[PDB]
RNA sequence: ACCUAUACAUUACCGCUAAAGUAGAUGAUUUAUAUUACUUGUGAUAUAAAUUUUGAAACUUUAGUGAGUAGGAAGGUACAA
RNA sequence: AAGAUCAAGGUUAUGAUAUAAAUGUCCCAGUGGGCCACUUUUGGUAAGCAGAACUGGCGCUGUGGGAUGAACCAAACGUAA
RNA sequence: UUAUUAUAUGCACUUGUAUGAUUAACAAUGCGAAAGAUUCAGGAUACCUUCGGGACCCGUCUUGAAACACGGACCAAGGAG
């Protein structure tokens, strides 16, 4: 007479990508062995980063990862976004960084690759 | 030449053991021997004795992990002390009262009538197959079985047929019957020391003239305040 | 080999025979034979509609130049030819499934650089068609867990 | 005989009687094959007792009985000899069971066949035959 | 362009040789060098480069062909026989047991050369015995 | 004292939910030994034996729970193309 | 008076708990005809009557029990010992 | 001062205890006896029998359907989010 196991036990939260991509999900899997062998929460957030629909997913523009920039203890940074980088016209100066990005936007490769800054896949990240 | 305990078989969980060691107890003395050796010889003249890679190497059937070997904890009995005359309630002798006079090994019963009388042979039973009466016979003239052991009575032999190795044989040797001479030569010494305790108490339902009867709990008699 | 590339001499092939010759020895035999004997009465109704049935879509030869290709190939079952041009999506994975045998002539290899450039060069005909960039550049996630590094 | 598919746990068949479908019994065009009364009359939705038994989870069969045949070994749908290869490794889960569309020119390469592997097939005696 | 990672994703339902027959979750591989008929990820052609194949003899019972594998070099690029490689062996089992540990640097697969060595002498063998007779 | 519901306790088993690992195989791990290093005793190495080719869009492993119309979602089954 | 900058502080300052909770989208079905009982009550002499208050059932609920029974009692039902 | 308990009790061997679902020592019997095929165990297949207990007619609107509520003699095939 079970006082109360009612509701919810069905939770919240996808255990693995909602999505066909072969390619994503070697990456879900590789960040997966990277997670309880390597502790830290870089691995525990980016396995958790590659689950999240096309909605929490919304490209980041390429003069953000140049506001970025003017922040203290960050000059020598490897900008992560879990995401579609995309071409900001109106930044003038692109500063040199390696962006290492799921998918960035032919426009904005060039740009990165202009600043002289690489364009780098997760895995190599 | 020893040192011992284990007490908690009582207690149930408990020393006397670890206490004495102590009051022993040594600090000094530890060096030790043991020597191996493996016989692994690959002993090549040429003799060149290895073995290699026979197989477990995968025909694939799957045969279930040998469950292993439950201790030899010895069977303790219930208050059945030899020669105490009890009841065959059960297989052929159904109903037949028989003089205990071993324990066994196996567990179980060694049972003889004496059978010059109640028609029971060297024949062992079951510890549950038995009432415990109360009467007892001394016990103390018999040859015992020390003589009679499991491997006495097992059969001299089963063979699936006249002795040998493979003649393609025929239906019907002695799976019970023949009987041996040994065995007849056991019972007749055994059963004439029995009759001689036996007879020094009075006629009736189960000792010596007593013996032959075939038991009577009598209509409106009564198995539960029977105290046998 | 894989890719398949054979001299631009197969282009010229007027001839079915002289085509089957070329095929066989440049190792078809097996797959053409994969063909002709397959052909098999369709199992529906599918038989009424001229839908006689299905067999094996055998090598997609390719040609920069029809020199007397196509009618030469066209004959024989289950073998299509295609232009460097055209490249079918239909023809290059039937059925979504991909993997055919390809087998290109040396001038239609050598066409399908401009055609599709590669990453930094652009896709000729195909007028802003990046030929997409590759998400794992490695892929292989083994030798990256193996890893040293790691 | 045909040596038996790696070591079972005895094949709880837990309810063997099929399920029927509500009142087949009483007509021939309710068919035995089982259709849930959702219906607001239905004792049998609600569970009364003695109305017989609604297929309910609960007689579901262990995972490691489901597919064995008591002789151990699960259905494989053989086509013909390469389909039948295929088991060469898997005797000991397997049994080709030879599909009904076979001419038995073809059955007896593949009861030939079947003999040379030593996997079991089930039907053999099948399409067999005091016949051309 | 070619991973051991892809290859099964790819295809993993859509493979011809891999045939289902029932329910019955996963398998059939039918996939020349399967060596375990599984179908897993191991027991396929890529994978890449350590891909034994085992066929007997043609005629009973010279031959249990053995494919040895191939890495990495050659890319495994058709053919010239480069995943695979034809030791034609013969005699006595044991042996050739033994001296393919040996060509077990690539110690993978062990089981499966095994369970199709072991299963060959099922294949061969019944031409002189399939009996009994003592 | 006794009787007794699908309640209640325990156990096997189904499912659903939960909770954890699983993804160095040119490698890893276990076992036995010979040699070598250190040391009492351990590791390295050599040799011999054994296990391991994981639908890693699943399994192994785990625990708690299940009435159910209306209805919702999830996953199959059958039928023609 | 707010925003609020700065410095001081032993133990966070009732008790059990959390089946994790909060939050958003669908603008989602289904519903808009309720019925019954403890208790409290209005109309009516009253009703298996008409109508509230609080709470539980029944509606969607068998099983055991009340001989019987939609609703009362005991109890919420995977499959069995 | 006395008692009690734990530590100073290592190494070899061990069918010793547990190792978290620890059923097996030990034994008897049937029997796989080539194909052929005996014998044993086990079964609400269809269906028959014998015994107990339970089973009121579905679909539906309805608060509630076994209803002295309504459609449906019976069966096949077309047949509706």
């Amino acid at each position: 007479g079970i006082d109360i196991n009612h509701k919810y036990d069905r939770k919240v939260r996808r255990t693995e990508p909602k999505s066909q991509d072969v390619y994503l999900r070697l990456l879900v899997k590789l960040y997966r062995f990277l997670q309880r062998r390597t502790n830290k929460k870089f691995n525990r957030i980016i396995l958790k980063r590659l689950f999240m629909s096309k909605i929490n997913r919304p490209p980041l523009s390429l003069q953000r990862i140049a506001r970025f920039f003017k922040a203290a203890n960050q000059p020598e940074s490897t900008i992560v976004v879990v995401g579609t980088v995309t071409d900001d016209a109106r930044l003038l100066v692109v500063p040199k960084l390696t962006v290492c990005a799921l998918h960035v936007t032919q426009t904005a490769r060039e740009r990165i690759l202009k600043a002289g800054g690489e364009v780098l896949t997760f895995d190599q990240l | 030449k020893g040192k011992k305990h284990p007490v908690n078989s009582y207690l149930k969980g408990g020393i006397l053991r670890y206490s004495k060691a102590q009051m022993y107890k040594r600090r000094a003395l530890y060096r030790l021997k043991d020597k191996k050796s493996p016989v692994v010889e690959k002993a090549k003249v040429p003799i060149k004795k290895s073995k290699a890679s026979y197989p477990t190497k995968t025909f694939v059937k799957k045969r279930p992990s040998k469950a292993n070997f439950s201790e030899h904890k010895r069977n303790t009995r219930r208050n059945l002390t030899p020669g105490t005359v009890l009841i065959l309630l059960a297989g052929r002798h159904q109903g037949k009262r028989v003089v205990l006079l071993k324990v066994l090994a196996s567990g179980l019963l060694l049972v003889t009538g004496p059978f010059a009388l109640n028609s029971c042979p060297l024949r062992r039973v079951s510890q549950r197959y038995v009432i415990g009466t109360s009467s007892k016979v001394d016990l103390g003239a018999f040859k015992v079985p020390e003589h009679l052991n499991d491997a006495y009575f097992r059969r001299l032999k089963a063979k699936k047929d006249k002795k040998t190795g493979e003649a393609d044989i025929f239906a019907a040797k002695k799976e019970r019957f023949v009987p041996n001479e040994q065995r007849k030569k056991d019972q007749k010494e055994v059963d004439a020391a029995l009759l001689k305790v036996i007879k020094a108490h009075p006629e009736g339902k189960f000792f010596a003239k007593y013996l032959q009867n075939m038991f009577a709990l009598h209509s409106s008699q009564y198995p539960h305040r029977m105290r046998f | 080999e894989f890719p398949l590339v054979v001299s631009d001499e197969v282009q010229k092939v007027q001839k079915t025979k002289q085509a089957v010759i070329f095929l066989r020895r440049l190792k078809i035999w097996a797959d053409i034979q994969k063909v002709y004997k397959s052909q098999r009465f369709r199992a529906g109704r599918g038989t009424m509609r001229d839908r006689r049935r299905i067999a094996r879509r055998g090598p997609l030869v390719v040609y920069d130049k029809d020199e007397g290709l196509r009618k030469a190939f066209r004959n024989i079952p289950g073998i299509e030819t295609i232009n460097v041009d055209k490249l079918n999506l239909l023809k290059l994975a039937p059925g979504g499934h991909v993997g055919r045998f390809v087998i290109w002539t040396e001038s239609a290899f050598a066409r399908l650089n401009d055609l599709f450039g590669t990453w930094k060069k652009p896709s000729t005909l195909k007028k802003g068609y990046n030929l997409p960039q590759p998400k794992m550049a490695n892929t292989d996630l083994s030798r990256l867990l193996k890893s040293e590094e790691i | 005989m045909t040596i038996r598919p790696a070591y079972r746990p005895k094949i709880v068949k837990k309810r063997t009687k099929h399920f029927i479908r509500h009142q087949s019994d009483r007509y021939a065009k309710l068919s035995h094959k089982w259709r849930k009364p959702k219906g607001i009359d239905n004792r049998v939705r609600r569970r009364f007792k003695g109305q017989y038994l609604m297929p309910n989870i609960g007689y579901g069969s262990n995972k490691r009985t489901r597919h064995m045949l008591p002789t151990g070994f699960k259905k494989f749908l053989v086509h013909n000899v390469r389909e039948l290869e295929v088991l060469l490794m898997q005797n000991r889960v397997y049994c080709g069971e030879i599909a009904h569309g076979v001419s038995s020119k073809k059955r007896k390469e593949i009861v030939e066949r079947a003999k040379q592997l030593s996997v079991r097939l089930t039907n053999p005696n099948g399409r067999l035959r005091s016949q051309e | 362009a070619t991973s051991s990672h892809l290859n099964w994703l790819i295809i993993r339902n859509n493979n011809a040789f891999l045939l289902k027959k029932r329910d019955v979750k996963k398998p059939f591989s039918t996939e020349p060098n399967n060596l375990a008929s599984v179908s897993s990820y191991r027991y396929s052609g890529i994978v890449h480069k350590k891909t034994l194949g085992v066929v007997p003899a043609a005629d009973k019972k010279g031959f249990t062909a053995v494919l040895k594998k191939g890495k990495y070099a050659q890319r495994p690029a058709k053919n010239t026989v480069r995943v695979d490689f034809k030791a034609g062996p013969r005699r006595s089992l044991k042996k050739l047991k033994n001296l393919l540990i040996g060509s077990k640097y690539r110690k993978d697969l062990t089981q499966a050369a095994l369970r199709r060595a072991s299963a060959v002498l099922r294949s061969q063998k019944p031409a002189p015995v399939k009996g009994k007779k003592a």
